[PDB]
């Protein structure tokens, strides 16, 4: 009914937390690691964004270091890195 | 820590040379030492490879032990209805397994005023099962098609592919950050001349060669 | 010699031709008429087996099942995930493409993951790695794609900072360590997974006709 | 136009396993036929 | 077909669900009144001028 | 879905935007435009499919 | 499809001279320890692949019929691989064929061709 929440905390793990915790040790920084809970990756909504397009874009969040697409809005709107996996698209089927 | 050459420009830059007339490939170090000229070749990469039945054991076995407890069952039956009629075992097994023996046999036709019907039916039975069996056995991964695979990015004893030692091509694979994995697979297997490695992907060694397109076609 | 009344037995074994012999037929007319009813039994059944006989999907992006499965007699169907980056992407290859999607929406990656699962939803364009981690974890090595990414998008992924950011240059030469050391090839191996003609109602009706003719011989048996 | 233009059930090794059960039934046959003549 | 005949009947459907929804959206009714002829409508020249 | 002899071809060319035929200059139309984007913002083709 | 060498090859045959003298040599012991079958066990043994052979009178011993039915189930066999290789023995689709590209896919090639400095 309206926008009150409660802040969760939760646990995490994987491939991007593995990345986060070694560019911690490498670089030594603090990090400040948080869900979005505006939604999924991203699509521009009449110049309104959604997710960690919406974060990074709109002066919320400084780096995107969990995985995040490239196409071409997101060449525009931000800079990426170097690549290090070829993770194309294919058609899972029966 | 000086980055020199090596072949044709080794000797062109030392004064052993003075003309290469060569299959040259225009990349970004090569056009800033020396001068280039019109291209003569257009010429594309290409991968050469080797493009070159669950009877019983694999096929599952609880249809064969069923065909063979249901004879069993239609040949004790059959005896029964022998034994109460309205060498008899050995002639009874001998109808039982030249029903279904579908070639010919020298036999007869025994006592069935009341089991010519069975006979007749089991006949029909084994030869819709060999009939099906026929139909679902008569109904019933080699190439690579292009860079673009993430089964060559894992690759195994199988998926072999390599290169010329020192070509261009392998500076062309090697200025592209992406492909790292391939150049550790490429690099393993250095061969030294083209002949070599026709001589290696005849004699069943190889799988895959990342090689020019014409010189591939005229071989063909 | 009981071609009285009883021809039944002899006509339908010579049906199937099981090597049954029933007697010596002297009269040339019978003969010829067995040839006929054999020839007709040959031609039948060639046409049985013609029958039985007659009884990867997608090899490319510009194939016409993308457009319809009219080739085939059972349609299928495909969507993919709103808010994201790949509705981006097709928008900007084929509009026609995201109309098809328009039509056959769905809700999101785990309700696709259940709609697989109990057969709801035919094909799901998605990412290419992840998919094969998805088959790899698959229990008995089931939902299987198409090949592997040959001839499609082949992207990649990366870290985004702020236009301006002064971490960046850091960022980069960290990558660069990490991949340039086997560690990324390590962290691939790691996290990553390495595991990935029978009919059952035909025979089954054949049993229960089956049955039926036992429950006739016993009808002819017991009178 | 001289260089480009100028053109010029296996039984081996699918059905060797074939082989090997046929050739086991046989033997396994002309065992049983022995062993019922011996009886016999 | 008729000269006349023209009756009160039930239309329900897409579309009248469409105009029940904008109608509940804002505060306003409606009147459906069925078209005579069963045609889209082209640029057609008339027999005058 | 109805019948069994009902199949679709190939081609499918000419996908335009159906829509509400309006009238000219009125008030009355940014009121429905609107409606027709709250209709566009939520799942209501979707259910209606 | 002028000539098949795919199933036999001219080196199974050669197992099949073998089997034919081990079925007469099966025979003629047979007979010495008991009827046309002594050195004509070819015309019994390979006859009964093509279902239309002369009924000969097995003795009862239970000795010819046993191995009569193997063969049998084994020339079933053969004739039901003989039907998958026959099984497994318009061109142009269009411009989403892979023919376009190379037709590898398939075993013969083609060739196509425009008119030399054309609009075409
Ligand atoms: C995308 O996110 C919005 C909320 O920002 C949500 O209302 C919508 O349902 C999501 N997906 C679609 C269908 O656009
Ligand atoms: C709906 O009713 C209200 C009553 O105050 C008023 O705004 C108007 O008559 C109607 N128009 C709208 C906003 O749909
Ligand atoms: C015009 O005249 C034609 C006969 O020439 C007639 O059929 C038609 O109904 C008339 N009306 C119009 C305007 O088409
Ligand atoms: C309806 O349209 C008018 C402009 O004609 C606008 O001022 C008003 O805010 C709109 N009301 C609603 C509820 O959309």
């Amino acid at each position: 009914s309206t926008n009150e929440g409660m802040n969760v905390k939760k646990c995490c793990k994987g491939f991007c937390i593995d990345i986060l915790k070694k560019l911690s040790r490498t670089v030594k920084f603090t990090y400040d690691l948080y869900l979005v809970t505006n939604g999924k990756h991203g699509k521009k909504v009449n110049n309104v964004w959604n997710g960690m397009i919406g974060e990074v874009v709109y002066q919320r969040a400084v780096m995107a270091v969990g995985s995040l697409t490239i196409n071409e809005e997101r060449s525009e709107v931000v800079d990426f890195s170097v690549p290090f996996v070829e993770t194309g698209i294919s058609v899972m089927v029966s | 820590n000086k980055k020199e050459w090596n072949g044709m420009m080794g000797e062109l830059l030392s004064g052993q040379a003075d003309m290469i007339v060569a299959p040259l490939t225009i990349n970004n170090e090569r056009a800033q030492y020396i001068e280039f000229s019109k291209p003569f070749k257009y010429q594309g990469l290409t991968i050469l490879v080797k493009k070159e039945d669950s009877f019983m054991q694999p096929f599952q076995s609880t249809l064969w032990l069923l065909v063979g407890l249901s004879v069993h069952v239609v040949a004790v039956m059959l005896y029964l209805l022998d034994r109460f009629s309205p060498l008899t075992l050995s002639s009874a097994m001998w109808f039982s397994w030249g029903v279904l023996l579908n070639s010919g046999i020298g036999e007869g036709a025994p006592r069935s005023f009341s089991a010519r019907i069975l006979g007749m039916v089991w006949a029909g039975f084994a030869m819709i099962i060999v009939a099906s069996y026929t139909a679902n056995l008569a109904a019933f991964e080699e190439r690579i098609t292009g860079i673009n695979d993430p089964r060559l990015r894992n690759p195994s004893d199988k998926f072999i592919y390599a290169t010329v030692k020192q070509s261009s091509v392998d500076i062309y694979f090697r200025r592209q950050v992406e492909l790292s994995t391939m150049y550790r697979h490429m690099e393993k297997h250095n061969y030294e001349s083209a002949a070599e490695a026709i001589q290696a992907v005849r004699d069943n060694k190889l799988h895959a060669f990342i090689w020019d397109s014409a010189v591939l076609e005229f071989e063909a | 010699s009981f071609t009285i009344g009883k021809a039944i037995w002899l006509l339908w074994g010579l049906v199937f031709n099981n090597s049954v012999p029933v007697q010596n037929p002297k009269g040339t007319t019978s003969k010829i008429m067995v040839s006929v009813w054999a020839f007709f039994a040959v031609i039948f059944l060639a046409s049985y087996t013609a029958n039985l006989a007659a009884f990867d999907q997608v090899t490319g992006l510009s194939d016409k099942k993308f457009q319809r499965p009219h080739d085939y007699s059972p349609p299928f169907r495909f969507g993919t995930v709103p808010n994201g980056s790949t509705e981006r992407n097709i928008r900007n290859n084929y509009p026609y493409m995201h109309q098809y999607m328009t039509r056959f929406n769905q809700r999101g990656v785990e309700d696709a993951l259940v709609s697989l699962k109990t057969g709801k939803l035919d094909a799901f364009i998605y990412d290419a790695a992840v998919l094969n981690y998805k088959a790899g974890r698959d229990e008995g090595c089931k939902l299987v794609t198409i090949g592997s990414g040959y001839i499609f998008a082949t992207t990649g992924y990366g870290i985004a900072l702020q236009k301006g950011s002064p971490w960046k240059r850091q960022i980069d030469l960290a990558l660069l360590q990490f991949v340039g050391d086997g560690e990324m090839e390590e962290l691939e191996t790691l996290w990553l997974t390495g595991i990935c003609q029978l009919d059952i109602d035909n025979m089954a009706g054949v049993f229960y006709m089956l049955a039926a003719a036992m429950a006739l011989s016993l009808i002819t048996f017991i009178w | 136009k001289t260089w480009v233009r100028y053109q010029e059930t296996l039984t081996f090794e699918n059905m060797a396993g074939v082989f090997m059960l046929v050739a086991g039934g046989i033997v396994a046959g002309i065992f049983l036929i022995f062993i019922e003549i011996a009886y016999k | 077909g008729s000269p006349r005949h023209t009756v009160p009947q039930c239309c329900y459907g897409f579309c009248i669900d469409l105009l029940i929804k904008l109608a509940r959206t804002m505060n306003f009714t409606y009147e459906v009144h069925l078209v005579a002829d069963g045609k889209f409508g082209t640029q057609e020249r008339v027999n005058n001028s | 879905s109805q019948k069994c002899d009902l199949v679709t071809t190939g081609e499918l060319f000419f996908r335009s935007g159906f829509g509400i035929g309006m009238r000219k200059d009125s008030p009355w139309k940014q009121n429905v435009s609107l409606s027709i984007l709250k209709s566009h913002e939520n799942g209501f083709m979707e259910d209606l499919d | 499809p002028s000539a098949f060498l795919e199933p036999f090859s001219a080196s199974v045959w050669v197992m099949m001279f073998v089997m034919l003298l081990i079925v007469s040599a099966i025979a003629v012991f047979v007979f010495e320890y008991f009827s046309f079958t002594i050195g004509k066990a070819i015309w019994l043994l390979w006859g009964l692949v093509f279902n239309n052979s002369v009924p000969v009178q097995n003795p009862k011993g239970t000795t010819s019929k046993i191995m009569v039915s193997v063969w049998a189930f084994f020339a079933v066999i053969f004739l039901a691989s003989y039907t998958a290789n026959l099984a497994a023995f318009d061109q142009v689709t269009g411009l989403s064929d892979k023919k376009f590209q190379r037709p590898h896919d398939y075993s013969p090639p083609f060739r196509f061709g425009t008119v030399p400095n054309g609009s075409t």
